[PDB]
């Protein structure tokens, strides 16, 4: 359900850059945060990319084996040549299990799509329930700063401090009255 | 148009024939003697059509047809009317090779261009164009015979000069560089690799210095051979070059039009012959 | 006899570049073994590295002719090609090392003027056309400030290093290489000039801080003996270690310095908590070991509550405060520093150092960090590195620390009461090793 | 083991509840180099290469990066086709590891089904944390896509056949006589009849797949009568007859035409 909900509201941002203009990696990637696997892969296998169509049909799940390798082929990167893409960087983010935890923390979609957009990426590609959700999301506060202006904003907040609900419920009550 | 023409070529049957010109089409003319008849002319052409190739029998007959614009189109009948059905545009400048794999081979159309290409169309399954990119020459490659069993092997004629025989090996996956000959000195025009029914090879590497360089191995593992058609300066430029089925007799045609049917002789001697 | 690698170097370079996988032959057969065909090419590779040595000290080397030193435009083409890393990288690092210092330089390669001219020719083509040759040059014009002087041409050179590729990516790559430290040697001796005259490289705050943390000979060659520059060496270092660039190039005491420099420096870590401007952390905690051998003498005060390394009063190794705001390097490099002071604080429990604390005590700095089995073990580095020159020493000065007291008795003793406190965890699977393989079963893979 | 289950439960309920597709499968699983990792150097400098990954390969040329891990790719895969018939695939990993690759080496992280304390209830104890794909379905299609990619030179794919049920694409044949015939033969039968399986189970659908799955259940002994025909160079040794004929399981009928 919760998902459900992440996915929902940033339904428009993502279907406008559908529309526009865009990388084919950074299609795969708008796919897959709408939630969708199969069509991802489909236009995986139409840039030729077989391999890659393999990597976008993990996705869904994680498992232990392939963070290891995800990581161990972005550091290859750094140590190799010139010229990388950021999408297909991304891609290996999901991969390496760690969408912010890894070696580069996504900060290119805070200035062009929401910090709500940055909570579907922890929720499904930031492992998927092996940890409970009120820690991830407690994570995730420490690492991207959730309004506290936003209604729906002090919502995972409270999730978040769930612990100790009174002290930040007060302070908040006073930073949003709508 | 059909006067200034530059190719007319023939399937393996004889019976199909597809002549090429300053036309911007390709007017389908098959044999039926000295008189041929259309059947289609295809239009999709921008620009002067320098070579087109029917298939080797045994993947269809299938007219490739390359051209000044970038473009080889993949033509082919498919219940009894035309459809292009690949584009194989990858190249930009002028497109000069096209000539299928025979078929004592599978299916490779070589496909040369004088942006610097040799490209080896792959044929997939559905028909699905896909080459691998390779070069010979850096000028650019004018011209691309095969060269079939007298694994895989071609010949491709330099804007470089030089005559490069191309070798596939499997442990790498590409046309291995086997040789490099050079006779030559203005750009060559047509690489014809003979199809003699027995060991042995001529290579008549037609050359624009106004002298055409038969390249000979007398068997396939003796060498190749610098020998020339006549030792002197042609007054003329040379044009196509061709080898028979059975017999192994030149045929070209010059500038002046000079008719050749000069095959090497017990001496070592182009010989002028029926 | 060192000059006759004339030529032994330009080949190397070559055929590490493009050229790999060559046959003239065609039809090669398959399956045996499924042979060795594939292994030789390995070696190949390896090979290239151990030939080229020399040139990390070929300005002990005489000069080099016009003719190899004149192409540089049919061989500036792969860019230098700028683990197979290291072993390609070479070529950039010792064509720059040709040039070093000692005092030996004089023309007024290096003694000729026809390779500059030759060269010059064909130029304008980076921060690798400049990197060796505007520097020969920099002296060529140094010496013609009293003469007709030409710069026209060396300016030129040195706004065209501004241009596309960086000048920084070479200085992080010569630490990355590390196979034999000789192409560490290329740096501290080159990086005078780098500030001197370009346009100031802001940027250097990353790179230069990393290299002030220890140097004993190495990166100290360059100077002290030297008098060849009139600028940027110990011309201008007779003078408190603190220009600006003093600290962009350039490298009882306790006491005079600053009551000690020691007690200084307790309470400017105590700020850092959720600091940035990694560059301080890296080049301070890190110069931590210039006066941590034999003494702790004051150090020990400090440390019992350190907010470098602490359990015993601080959350994590006391770097989960200085782990977990961050991702970067001052958490990574950090972690490192802890496990140096760590084998530093042992080694110094083998036998007694004198003025210095007890022996006692230096079990107990350690005691205080035995707890790690709840999970602070788990904390100590994000994520993984998994490339096969490091995230190994990690837990290879965790490891000795069992071998240092159950076997190795130095003062005649080393146990006593000691043992009590040591067998909280050295005495208990983990510090005797149960888990140190089994985090590193897809970390390394290698000697399986 | 009942009552709600991931895809791996399915599996093991599949082998516990019948023993001749479990003898079946254990019948094709019967029966070095030093290689230091990196690429991406030589590629930008020369031309292009522009992002990094063994998937620039597959937009266009295989000769695009290094051309001594193109050799990598023929020749520790040959390694490959050894192990498989040695049994596992996780071996097999160890082995695609060394051979320079470290993102088409997660295809063989690909081959594990979903075991977790989330979704079974005995694979919760032997494991405390998430395994494999819970898309393997849409994983074995998509790797099967591969087992006929006409990019893909038959070095390569042919364990990508394998991964799906084995196709014989003649480098799954590294021994060529009647047993390796038959091992290639018997993958398939079991892995068309999983999905099958799976569809009861319901770990197939419609977002289970890009090609539409072999729901055609395979027959043992009319491929055995390919086998046969195809080899009379293994009727002359009667003991590869023997061996046959215990898969079979049909001893009287052997023993009565060998008196």
């Amino acid at each position: 359900r919760l998902t459900s909900w992440i996915v929902s509201q940033i339904g428009p941002e993502i279907e406008e850059k559908i529309r526009n203009s865009s990388n084919e990696i950074e299609q795969i990637f708008l796919y897959l945060l709408l939630n969708d696997v199969v069509r991802a892969s489909k236009l995986a296998i139409e840039s030729k990319n077989g391999h890659l169509s393999v990597l976008i049909s993990y996705l869904g799940s994680n498992d232990p084996r392939i963070r290891d390798l995800a990581e161990l082929q972005l550091q290859k990167w750094s140590t190799g040549g010139c010229s990388i893409d950021k999408n297909i960087s991304k891609i290996y983010k999901l991969l390496s299990g760690s969408p912010f935890e890894g070696l580069f923390s996504l900060k290119e979609l805070e200035s062009e799509f929401s910090w709500l957009c940055l909570l579907n990426l922890t929720l499904c590609y930031g492992q998927i329930d092996e940890y409970s959700l009120e820690s991830l999301v407690q994570s995730h506060l420490d690492k991207f700063s959730l309004p506290y202006d936003d209604p729906i904003g002090v919502i995972f907040q409270l999730y978040a401090a769930n612990e100790n609900t009174e002290k930040l419920y007060k302070e908040v009550r006073q930073r949003t009255n709508a | 148009h059909n006067e200034l023409i530059h190719d007319a070529v023939l399937d393996y049957y004889g019976k199909r024939l597809a002549t090429c010109s300053s036309d911007k089409t390709i007017k389908i003319f098959e044999v039926e003697g000295e008189t041929h008849k259309l059947i289609d002319t295809l239009t999709g052409h921008e620009g002067p059509v320098w070579r087109v190739d029917w298939a080797h029998p045994k993947f269809g007959t299938i007219l490739a047809s390359c051209s000044y614009d970038g473009k080889v189109l993949i033509w082919k009948e498919e219940n009894g009317r035309w459809s292009q059905i690949a584009v194989h545009a990858v190249h930009s400048a002028s497109v000069n090779s096209v000539q299928w794999a025979p078929h004592e081979y599978g299916p490779l159309l070589l496909v040369a261009s004088s942006d610097g290409k040799v490209s080896v169309v792959e044929f997939k399954e559905n028909g699905t164009t896909s080459p691998i990119i390779i070069d010979a020459h850096a000028i650019g490659v004018n011209s691309a015979s095969w060269a079939p069993a007298t694994s895989r092997k071609f010949v491709t004629g330099g804007a470089d000069n030089l005559v490069k025989i191309w070798k596939y090996n499997s442990d790498a996956q590409t046309y291995v560089l086997e040789s490099t000959l050079e006779g030559h000195s203005d750009w060559v025009r047509d690489v014809a690799w003979s199809p003699t029914v027995l060991l042995r090879s001529y290579l008549a590497s037609v050359s624009q210095d106004r002298t055409c360089i038969i390249w000979t191995q007398d068997n396939e593992q003796g060498p190749w051979k610098k020998t020339l058609l006549k030792e002197e300066k042609f007054p003329d430029v040379l044009w196509r070059a061709s080898w028979s089925l059975s017999g192994n007799v030149l045929a070209l045609s010059g500038g002046d039009n000079k008719v050749t049917l000069w095959k090497e002789n017990l001496e070592g001697k182009w010989e002028p012959a029926g | 006899d060192r000059f006759n690698v004339v030529g032994k170097l330009i080949s190397i370079i070559s055929s590490v570049i493009q050229n790999y996988d060559i046959i003239t032959a065609s039809s090669l057969a398959h399956d045996y073994n499924n042979s060795l065909v594939q292994l030789k090419k390995f070696s190949d590779l390896k090979f290239i590295l151990q030939i080229l040595q020399i040139l990390n000290l070929m300005i002990l080397n005489t000069k080099v002719p016009v003719d190899i030193v004149n192409q540089w435009f049919l061989q500036y083409q792969n860019q230098f090609v700028e683990l197979i890393s290291r072993i390609s990288s070479l070529f950039t690092i010792t064509t720059i090392l040709i040039l070093g210092l000692n005092t030996s330089i004089a023309q007024f390669l290096y003694m000729d003027t026809e390779t500059f001219d030759t060269v010059n020719s064909a130029l304008e083509n980076h921060p690798m056309i400049h990197y060796s040759w505007s520097f020969i040059l920099y002296y060529r014009r140094a010496l013609q400030s009293s003469e007709s002087f030409d710069d026209s041409d060396i300016t030129k050179f040195a706004l065209f290093a501004e241009s596309h590729d960086v000048l920084q990516k070479l200085n992080t790559l010569s630490e990355i290489l590390s196979f034999d430290p000789v192409y560490t040697t290329v740096i501290t001796v080159f990086l005078e000039f780098s500030l001197n005259f370009i346009p100031i490289t802001a940027s250097t705050s990353r790179v230069f801080a990393k290299i002030i943390s220890k140097a004993p000979e190495q990166f100290i060659e360059n100077f002290l003996t030297n008098d060849t520059f009139e600028k940027k060496l110990s011309i201008i270092k007779a003078k408190l270690p603190l220009l600006i660039p003093l600290i962009n190039l350039a490298l009882e005491i306790l006491s005079y310095l600053s009551a000690s420099i020691i007690q200084v420096i307790f309470e400017i870590f105590e700020i850092s908590l959720q600091r940035k401007d990694y560059t301080s952390i890296v080049q301070c905690c890190e110069f931590m070991t210039m006066l941590t051998p034999n003494y702790l003498h004051l150090v020990s005060s400090y440390l019992n509550k350190s907010d470098l390394l602490d359990k015993y009063g601080k959350t994590g190794l006391s770097n989960m405060i200085l782990g977990s705001v961050e991702l970067s390097t001052g958490d990574y490099t950090f972690t490192i520093q802890l496990l140096k002071l760590t084998k530093v604080f042992i080694r110094e429990s083998l036998s007694l150092k004198n003025i210095h604390i007890s022996k006692r005590s230096k079990i107990d700095i350690i005691n205080k960090l035995i707890l790690h089995a709840i999970h602070i073990f788990e904390s100590y580095y994000n994520w993984k590195y998994n490339n096969f020159l490091q995230k190994f020493e990690i837990a290879f000065h965790l490891t000795l620390i069992f071998y240092d007291v159950l076997h190795d008795v130095f003062t005649i003793l080393i146990i006593s009461s000691s043992a009590n406190k040591l067998l909280q965890l050295f005495l208990t699977p983990m510090d005797s090793i149960d888990l140190a393989p089994n985090t590193l079963t897809n970390i390394l893979i290698s000697p399986l | 083991l009942h009552p709600y289950n991931s895809r791996g439960l399915f599996e093991k309920k599949l082998m516990q509840d019948n023993k001749q597709l479990y003898q079946i499968w254990i019948v094709m699983v019967w029966l070095p180099k030093n290689v230091p990792t990196s690429k991406w150097l030589n590629s930008i400098t020369s031309g292009g290469l522009k992002s990094c990954d063994l998937d620039f390969p597959l937009r266009e040329n295989t000769n695009v990066l290094d051309v001594k891990d193109k050799e990598e790719d023929h020749i520790f895969f040959k390694y490959i086709y050894e192990l498989i018939l040695a049994g596992a695939i996780d071996e097999a990993l160890e082995e695609a590891k060394l051979s320079d690759n470290i993102s088409i080496c997660m295809i063989l992280c690909g081959i594990q089904e979903y075991l977790n304390p989330v979704i079974d209830t005995q694979i919760a104890n032997e494991f405390n944390t998430q395994q494999g794909i819970k898309k393997h379905s849409l994983w074995r299609r998509t790797v099967y896509s591969l087992s006929q990619q006409a990019g893909l030179d038959p070095y390569e794919r042919a364990i990508y056949s394998y991964l799906s049920g084995a196709i014989p694409n003649q480098e799954v044949l590294q021994y060529s006589d009647w047993e390796s015939d038959l091992h290639i033969h018997l993958n398939q039968i079991l892995q068309t009849e999983i999905e099958n399986y799976l569809l009861e189970n319901n770990q197939v659908g419609t977002d289970e797949l890009i090609l539409p799955l072999p729901s055609h259940a395979l027959t043992v002994q009319e491929v055995l009568n390919r086998v046969a025909s195809r080899h009379p160079s293994e009727s002359e040794h009667p003991i590869r007859v023997l061996m046959a004929s215990v898969i079979l399981d049909s001893l009287p009928s052997v023993i009565h035409s060998s008196v």
